[PDB]
């Protein structure tokens, strides 16, 4: 915050990639913000890339090794397929501890990440009958 | 109907008729905040963005195109 | 979403170009 992560999450959710960059690096060596900020309603930089679905943006945040959370689930409700085509492969938050990603998959019939994550293999739990 | 009846106050048919909330506060202050902080991310802010275009829309994007069409006439000579 | 992806990847383009012209 203090009128130092602003510029850095807007110049993200703007589009801008070459500042983006720079802030990383920058605050990279001065120790200066975290990159993992939620200022406005919870929303990481990452989030913010997610929901505008630039892959740029995502696969360079990918580099830095900044905290991915439960982002997976979000793309997966968001129907995004460059998001978790990459995430897959390497406190409180606002979704049901239940909830695994081949549930919420499933919650929506979107063909591909029901077969890319049958490709990796899951399970999904069954009832027990009454 | 049902809460007429949770109490120990009839318990008898007609014909045989004759610190301790700080604590409580300070916990209870806690679930509220969960309960505002997941109602306002999760409905007025993710309800918004599912709503139908208008004629606002039409007007930025042909605008925003102008003017970038503009700025760059401007920087090629 | 589908304004905010179309106005987004315009302004992305719009910064690459004045990147990329100096």
């Amino acid at each position: 915050l203090s009128t130092q992560e602003k510029s850095y999450l807007s110049a993200v959710e703007k589009g801008d990639y070459a500042s983006v960059k720079l802030a990383l690096e920058e605050a990279e060596i001065y120790f200066k913000i975290n990159i993992n900020c939620i200022d406005p309603l919870g929303r990481t930089a990452l989030l913010i890339a997610i929901e505008n679905e630039n892959l740029e943006i995502i696969e360079l945040l990918l580099s830095f090794n900044v905290y991915v959370g439960d982002a997976l689930l979000h793309a997966i409700r968001k129907e995004v397929v460059g998001a978790v085509e990459l995430l897959l492969n390497h406190q409180f938050s606002d979704f049901t501890p239940d909830i695994t990603p081949i549930i919420l998959a499933a919650h929506t019939n979107n063909y591909e990440i029901i077969k890319m994550l049958v490709q990796k293999g899951v399970s999904v739990p069954q009832p027990h009958e009454v | 109907l049902w809460m007429s009846y949770f109490e120990e106050g009839g318990t008898l048919p007609p014909p045989f008729n004759i610190a301790e909330n700080v604590r409580l506060n300070h916990q209870y202050q806690e679930v509220l905040r969960n309960l505002v902080k997941r109602y306002v991310a999760a409905m007025i802010r993710d309800a918004k963005t599912e709503e139908g275009l208008t004629e606002e829309n039409f007007k930025e994007l042909k605008q925003d195109i102008s003017s970038f069409r503009y700025e760059v006439i401007g920087m090629m000579k």
